[PDB]
């Protein structure tokens, strides 16, 4: 077929050549090879898809007309912009309640396309009631029943529905759709696991009261136990979702170090994978920026060494979080706490970092040293670290940042020399 | 010495899932 032969036989008055025709379409937007989709927005072909979306009569022109309009929103932000603007996402939400599986469930993928463009189209498919319908179809009894594919379907869209910021997902939505997340965090099946463990991440990635919301629901618990899952696509947004909640208030840092999530963390710093590695480091120093109680668990966990180990051979990007790590620990931990890090072998490690090229890293590794060199002074022990840090090469390091490499690092250098080291 | 804040995440798409999805055959 053509766009023209299609333009044609979509207006045809036969029923039967406007299926053919829509099913032509379809078949061009399905083809693997780049689809005409922008063609087919400009024959005006979405009004006719749109309206064949209701011919309750014709399922085959639904369910084709779904499936065009649902390639055409996987495009472009315009294409989805012209399905929506061709009022398709009442029409979809409409389908949500078919008696044909295969078109209820083609209806909830194109309403995900479309709520995954951005915010915008997001809060239309919620303000035109999607939400309840979509709820529903997961709700049966036994969600095996639903075919793990739909669940599957269903779950992306959910996920797409919690994704995306300024604006964040509506609350009516997310107060409708935490209870299905929790619900979906206790299936066995890894593909919506994964999606779920998303959704999560979306939600606790922005103010504490959406942290809070999500924390209570005591999901926190599962999602430690998907930490240590041996499927890394299931590891991944599980650690992050964990990192998110972590940078809120101290109640919920405790609810997650009260889940046992610590004892993971062993894994994940050891972890092959840098990102890995890098986004468990940036969760340990959200902990180490806590109450004292909370670096104090950190430390029985062992895990001190381990951001040792990550700070002195590592990438520089897990690398920085470390230096983070460390300066909260000695920003917020006790002089014992302190002499703990430095027994740890910190100091070498720490100033063998001052040789790079990020005067905001350099700074900080610069405040670690003072609140180290701080504790030294309450110890009575402050002639003994500056021997420690001359004889590891670190008096050496702090001088050669006097170059003004910034005036910045240059004063708080100088400050050091002169107040410790001069 | 003062506790310092929590920072806030930058976000990445390493492994994200897909935003837009194709039905193909």
């Amino acid at each position: 077929w053509s766009v023209d032969d299609i333009v044609k036989g979509i207006n045809s008055s036969n029923v039967e050549n406007q299926l053919q025709a829509t099913q032509a379409a379809r078949k061009l937007l399905s083809r693997e090879k780049q689809p005409p989709i922008d063609n087919i927005i400009r024959a005006g072909l979405i009004p006719k898809f749109v309206s064949f979306l209701g011919r309750t009569d014709c399922s085959p022109i639904q369910f084709e007309s779904a499936w065009a309009l649902t390639n055409i929103a996987s495009g472009t932000s315009e294409q989805t912009k012209a399905v929506v603007d061709g009022g398709a996402i009442p029409a979809f939400i409409s389908l949500l309640a078919s008696p044909h599986a295969h078109i209820s469930e083609q209806a909830v993928w194109a309403l995900g396309n479309i709520a995954g463009d951005g915010s915008v189209f997001r809060d239309l498919v919620i303000k035109y009631g999607a939400v309840d319908p979509l709820l529903a179809l997961l709700a049966v009894p036994d969600m095996s029943s639903l075919a793990c594919g739909y669940l599957r379907n269903l779950t992306w869209t959910l996920s797409n529905l919690c994704r995306n910021k300024n604006p964040a997902p509506p609350i009516d939505a997310v107060e409708q759709i935490l209870p299905t997340l929790v619900r979906l965090l206790h299936h066995d099946d890894p593909e919506v696991l994964a999606d779920t463990c998303w959704a999560i991440s979306y939600l606790t990635d922005g103010p504490n009261e959406r942290i809070g919301m999500v924390v209570k629901t005591g999901v926190v618990p599962q999602l430690v136990k998907l930490l240590g899952a041996s499927e890394l696509p299931i590891v991944t947004p599980a650690l992050r979702a964990i990192g998110n909640i972590v940078t809120g208030t101290d109640e919920q840092t405790q609810v997650v170090i009260d889940a046992g999530a610590l004892a993971v963390f062993p894994s994940l710093l050891t972890n092959p994978k840098t990102n890995i590695q890098k986004e468990a480091t940036w969760t340990m120093s959200n902990i180490t920026a806590g109450r004292q109680d909370q670096i104090q668990q950190v430390v029985n966990h062992g895990l001190v060494p381990f951001l040792v180990s990550v700070l002195s051979k590592a990438d520089f990007k897990t690398q920085k979080e470390a230096v983070w790590a460390v300066t909260n620990y000695t920003s917020g931990g006790t002089v014992e706490q302190i002499v703990y890090l430095v027994h740890c072998g910190i100091i070498e490690p720490l100033m063998n970092l001052l040789t790079a090229k990020d005067t905001k890293i350099i700074l900080v590794i610069l405040d670690a040293i003072s609140n180290i060199f701080q504790a030294a002074e309450k110890l009575g022990e402050t002639e003994k670290l500056s021997i420690m840090i001359e004889e590891c090469g670190g008096l050496d390091k702090i001088e050669a940042l006097q170059n003004h490499e910034n005036e910045s690092v240059y004063k708080a250098s100088l400050s050091l020399i002169e107040k410790y080291f001069s | 010495r003062r506790r310092r804040r929590k920072r806030k995440r930058e976000w990445d798409d390493d492994d994200d899932p897909p935003k837009k999805r194709r039905r193909l055959d």
